[PDB]
RNA sequence: AGGGCUACACACGUGCUACAAUGGCGCAUACAAAGAGAAGCGACCUCGCGAGAGCAAGCGGACCUCAUAAAGUGCGUCGUAGUCCGGAUUGGAGUCUGCAACUCGACUCCAUGAAGUCGGAAUCGCUAGUAAUCGUGGAUCAGAAUGCCACGGUGAAUACGU
């Protein structure tokens, strides 16, 4: 292909919440620090919460009542 | 705001037909009209048809909405402009 | 005066040119002048470079200028985001805080244009 | 693209099962995919387009191609040669990068995502798609982006039907709802 | 003369002395420091939501007793400030009288 | 059952606050009046900056609670600056009530704290404890007032005249 029009496409990193690191090419540039993926994600999974994917459990055990 | 040593509010009709669901699918929302209910994590990931006085407008439950109320999520007043 | 990157006045109280953070009004002012041990009437231009140093590392306790602004930033972000009503007041630039809106809201809306 | 590395080897091997082809050059390739967003409403402003076209440029790592209203019409008030789209051709290892970033980023990034469809291949194993916001992608900021413009894409393979597209497709895991 | 207004204020004071003592209590769980926030006072709550709201002694608008007006009432008379006037004037309230100083 | 009466390009009307050194802040310090108080006041006490919370005596009251009056006085501080004036707005975190505080409660803490430099044409009130100002209480009231009513506290000018 051509030169110096084309975005830059260097790996960076998709490390997600779910836990999982992939080296994609992409025009990010930046370590991406993620919350879903293929994984860990609902429709590829059929559990209530596919990962802990927020800690708002937190807030809701800041609170308490259940 | 609401005291915390009260703790949270939320209707029972909303809590158990909340809990039916969760036992028995994923697939579609409740028709509440609880606008003052509060809106629970085990509640994410559905769309419910909450009243607004008039009409069930639907809510997406996820992870940020769930520290307010049904209601906060249901305007009531149409306003465009004079 | 360079602390946290800010430049709080000279020949000023220390408790009141320590008011010129953006996070720190009076009361946070005498909060850091005590947890760092100054007193308040002396002047910023009667400060030595300890307390100066002491001050750094003191008020770095706190959210700061920078920092402070960018999270009640992204705090109504969340807001706008999640999509609420207070979203929905901060999106118009409106009292957000319940206020009355058919006269008053000058502050919010601006000025008396149409 | 590692994607690439699978189809080649397990996707490969899948397929000839699959089919029964008894030939590889027979069996079913991604050939190219084409991200097309027609702005349209790019008689309003070029710079929409041109955000368009550096969304559709920082989406994938390959310079766009501005597509143009190929006649004039009034049912959109577009003149002919008048720039009413944006598109580019991923094809090869940057299709595949693309393609494993896609499935593996931006899928799980869907607004209440109940799955991808099955039917939207054109009759030919080529699928054709429409993507209604492009924040899905973490190559948008989300805060310094201009609009919540999606585009239509269209996958053309080398599969022949539909439902081998789909096969393929599900040999990538596709949703398919 | 609005006979279902005043029709849901006694009923609604009905209700509301009927299952008086019980929100009173029900709201005692609730304001003390026990029940773990969570284990007595919390499901208490629901059973104060399946209590009548409308046993509440709240709701009520404490209307006067000839008319059921909401507004103007008066806690001492019961009445409004027309009914108590012209009983005033007619002197049935012992000891009232104008003031003048 | 919900929502509205609370919508908001806008105009007006009342009212609140300010734009400052005759003042702001801090400190200390006293002088009221009146009323209310029992599904209430609620002393104290204890916790909590605080919202308040627990504890809770007494009080149906010339006796117990609101409940310190504030203005003042003196100390210092601020030093005329959008300021240590302001304090809008907004964020967060609380406290409180209620079935419940999104619409659509109040308060508390922190944090930005906006206009705002005394105000066009015009225009209002008032002749003495009045104006002016200080504060107080009460009603309604689950909660909810800058409004209402009432109390006291400082406390002046000019009315030639038509
Ligand atoms: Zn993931």
């Amino acid at each position: 292909m051509k030169k110096d029009i084309h975005p830059k496409y260097e790996e960076i990193t998709a490390s997600c919440s779910c836990g999982n690191v992939m080296k994609i090419r992409s025009t990010v540039g930046h370590d991406l620090n993620l919350d879903v993926c293929s994984k860990c994600h609902p429709f590829f999974t059929g559990k209530q919460r596919d990962v802990a994917t927020g800690g708002r459990v937190d807030r809701f055990n800041k609170r308490f009542n259940i | 705001p609401r005291s915390l040593k009260k703790g949270p509010f939320i209707d029972l009709h909303l809590l158990k037909k909340v809990e039916k669901a969760v036992e028995s699918g994923d697939k579609k929302p409740l028709r509440t009209w609880s606008r003052r209910s509060t809106i629970f994590p085990n509640m994410i990931g559905l769309t419910i048809a909450v009243h607004n006085g008039r009409q069930h407008v639907p809510v997406f439950v996820t992870d940020e909405m769930v520290g307010h109320k049904l209601g906060e999520f249901a305007p009531t007043r149409t306003y465009r402009g004079h | 005066a360079r602390i946290a990157g800010i430049n709080i006045p000279d020949h000023k109280h220390a408790v009141i040119a320590l008011t010129s953070i953006y996070g720190v009004g009076k009361t946070r002012s005498k909060a850091i002048l005590a947890a760092a041990g100054i007193a308040e009437d002396v002047k910023i231009s009667e400060l030595s470079e300890g307390q100066i140093d002491t001050l750094r590392d003191e008020v770095a306790k706190f959210v700061v200028e920078g920092d402070l602004r960018r999270e009640i930033s992204m705090s109504i972000k969340r807001l706008m985001d999640l999509g609420c009503y207070r979203g929905l007041r901060h999106r118009r630039g409106l009292p957000v805080r319940g206020q009355r809106t058919k006269t008053n809201a000058r502050t919010r809306k601006g000025p008396r244009k149409p | 693209a590692k994607l690439h590395d699978y189809y080649k080897d397990e996707v490969v091997k899948k397929l000839m099962t699959e089919f029964n082809y008894n030939s590889v050059m027979q069996v079913p390739r991604v050939e190219k995919i084409t991200l097309n967003m027609g702005v349209g409403e790019a008689i309003a402003d070029k710079k929409l387009l041109d955000n368009a076209a550096a969304d559709l440029a920082a989406i994938s790592g390959q310079k766009p191609l501005i597509t143009k209203a190929r006649k004039s019409v009034a049912g959109f008030k577009i003149r002919q040669g008048y720039p009413i789209g944006c598109k580019v051709t991923l094809r090869g290892e940057r299709m595949w990068e693309f393609f494993e970033r896609l499935i593996t980023i931006a899928v799980p990034r869907i607004r209440d995502f109940r799955g991808l469809s099955a039917k939207s291949f054109d009759g030919r194993g080529n699928y054709s798609m429409g993507v209604r916001e492009q924040i899905i992608f973490p190559e948008i900021d989300y805060d310094k982006v201009d609009r919540v413009r999606g585009l239509d894409i269209t996958i053309t393979t080398t599969a022949k039907s539909d439902e081998e597209g789909r096969a393929l497709l599900a040999a990538f895991d596709f949703p398919f709802r | 003369a609005k006979q279902s207004m005043k029709a849901r204020e006694v009923k609604r004071v009905a209700l509301a002395d009927k299952y008086f003592a019980k929100r009173a209590e029900l709201k005692a769980i609730i304001s003390d420091v026990n029940a773990a926030s969570d284990e007595d006072r919390w499901n208490a709550v629901l059973k104060l939501q399946t209590l009548p709201r409308d046993s509440s002694p709240s709701r009520q608008r404490n209307r006067c007793r000839q008319t059921g007006r909401p507004h103007g009432f008066l806690r001492k008379f019961g009445l409004s400030r027309i009914k108590v006037r012209e009983a005033a004037m007619r002197g049935e309230i012992p000891g009232l009288k104008k003031a003048s100083w």
